[PDB]
C-alpha cells in the first residue's frame, strides 16, 4: 500500500480532450501549405478527431503510426504516404480541473504522499514543479500533475 | 526577477497617434501567449484597456488598439485626448518556469497643450 | 464586478499585516482572485494570486514564505497576509479579479485583470 515508514485534505488535480482535424489526400503525397488553405476554403479533406495528452501534448489516433504525434509544428504524417493530419486549429482546456481530498502526512515538517478518492497511495518522492494552465503544480514520477505545497523543474 | 522593457515616456498632441512598444512578452513552448495594457491615472487603480493581444473590453473605445508580433506587443493610442494622460503598462504572462505574470516598467503619456 | 479593499494600515519593521477583498457580482465560474502592489512613485508587480474554486495559491519567487493569499467563497472576500515587514514594502496593495471564461480558452494566471480593487496603503516605519 505505501512506501518508507509514511504514517498519519483537498488539492487541485487534472486524458479524454478531443482535437478536432481533418486529413489530406491525393496519387500524390504532400501538400501542407495548401491542405491548410483548402481548410481555409471552409487533393481531398476527411475530419479525423484526435486527443491530445496534456503533459507530452501529444495528439493520439488510430491513423497515426504509432498512435502518436506533435504539433516544423505545421503538419503530421499518418500510416500511409498521401496522407498528412492536419488541426483545424494549431492545447489543454483549462476547464478540466476538480478538487479531490486525500490526506497524507507522515511527520510535521514532512510530506510523503497522498492517496486518492480510491485508496492509491501516490508517492512524492522525485516529483518536479510543472505549470499546467497557468498555474504552478508538481508533475509525479508516476505521471499526474497535481498543485501541491513545493522543488525541482520538469 | 525581471521586467517588460517599455519606453519611459511618449508625446502627443490632441488628436494625434502614438504607439508604446514592449519587448520581452514570454511565450509558452507551445505557443500560449497572453499580453494586456492597462491604464493608471495619479492616484488611481489600473484600469484594462487590451485583454488579449488586440482585444478590448467594454467601455473602451476603439481608438485604443494592441498588436502581437514575437515578443513584442505594442498599444496604439489614436485621436488622443486629455483625458490618455496616465500611466500604461503592458503585461504578459511569465510563460513556463516564472509563477504567473509579469509588469512592463511603464510609460508616461503627456498629451500637449 | 464590484471590488472593496479594506482600509489604510501603517505597521512596523517585522509586524505582519492582512488585506481584504469583498467581491460583489460574479457571473463568472471559472475565476481568480490576484494582489498586485505599487511602489511608492514605481511600477506595477505581480505578487501572488488564489483559484477560490481550488483554494491553489501560487506565488512570485520573492515574496517568498513571507506571504500567503487565502480566499473565502461564503463571503466572497480574499486575504493577503504579508508578514516580516520590511520598510521597502511600502506600497499599494491592489486585488485584481480573472473573471475567465468558462469554455477553457485562456490560461489561469495570464493576467486578465477586469475587476481591480481601489487599493490599500501599507506604511512601514
Amino acid at each position: 500500500v505505501e512506501d518508507e515508514g509514511c504514517t498519519n485534505f483537498s488539492y487541485m488535480e487534472l486524458s479524454a480532450i478531443k482535437v478536432n482535424g481533418f486529413t489530406c489526400t491525393g496519387h500524390f503525397r504532400p501538400t501542407p501549405d495548401a491542405c491548410r488553405a483548402a481548410y481555409n476554403w471552409l487533393i481531398i479533406i476527411s475530419p479525423s478527431v484526435t486527443d491530445l495528452d496534456p503533459y507530452d501534448k501529444s495528439l493520439h489516433s488510430r491513423v497515426f503510426p504509432g498512435g502518436k504525434c506533435s504539433g516544423s509544428s505545421t503538419y503530421c504524417s499518418t500510416n500511409h504516404d498521401y496522407t498528412i493530419w492536419m488541426p483545424e486549429n494549431p492545447r489543454t482546456p483549462c476547464d478540466i480541473f476538480t478538487n479531490s481530498r486525500g490526506k497524507r502526512a507522515s511527520n510535521g515538517n514532512k510530506t510523503c504522499g497522498f492517496v486518492d478518492e480510491r485508496g492509491l497511495y501516490k508517492s512524492l518522492k522525485g516529483a518536479c514543479r510543472l505549470k499546467l494552465c497557468g498555474v504552478l503544480g508538481l508533475r509525479l514520477m508516476d505521471g499526474t500533475w497535481v498543485a501541491m505545497q513545493t522543488t525541482k523543474w520538469c | 526577477q525581471s521586467a517588460l522593457t517599455q519606453p519611459r515616456s511618449v508625446s502627443g498632441s490632441p488628436g494625434q497617434s502614438v504607439t508604446i512598444s514592449c519587448t520581452g512578452t514570454s511565450s509558452d513552448i507551445g505557443g500560449y501567449n497572453f499580453v494586456s495594457w492597462y491604464q493608471q491615472h495619479p492616484g488611481k487603480a489600473p484600469k484594462l484597456m487590451i485583454y488579449d493581444a488586440t482585444k478590448r473590453p467594454s467601455g473602451v473605445p476603439d481608438r485604443f488598439s494592441g498588436s502581437k508580433s514575437g515578443n513584442t506587443a505594442s498599444l496604439t493610442i489614436s485621436g488622443l485626448q486629455a483625458e490618455d494622460e496616465a500611466d500604461y503598462y503592458c503585461c504578459s504572462y511569465a510563460g513556463d518556469y516564472t509563477p504567473g505574470v509579469v509588469f512592463g516598467g511603464g510609460t508616461k503619456l503627456t498629451v500637449l497643450g | 464586478v464590484q471590488l472593496v479593499q479594506s482600509g489604510a494600515e501603517v505597521k512596523k519593521p517585522g509586524s505582519s499585516v492582512k488585506v481584504s477583498c469583498k467581491a460583489s457580482g460574479g457571473t463568472f465560474n471559472r475565476y481568480t482572485v490576484n494582489w498586485v502592489r505599487q511602489a511608492p512613485g514605481q511600477g506595477l508587480e505581480w505578487m501572488g494570486g488564489i483559484i477560490p474554486i481550488f483554494g491553489t495559491a501560487n506565488y512570485a519567487q520573492r515574496f517568498q514564505g513571507r506571504l500567503t493569499i487565502t480566499a473565502d467563497e461564503s463571503t466572497s472576500t480574499a486575504y493577503m497576509e504579508l508578514s516580516s515587514l520590511r520598510s521597502d514594502d511600502t506600497a499599494v496593495y491592489f486585488c485584481a479579479r480573472e473573471n475567465l471564461d468558462n469554455s477553457g480558452t485562456y490560461y489561469y494566471f495570464s493576467g486578465w485583470f477586469d475587476p481591480w480593487g481601489q487599493g490599500t496603503l501599507v506604511t512601514v516605519s
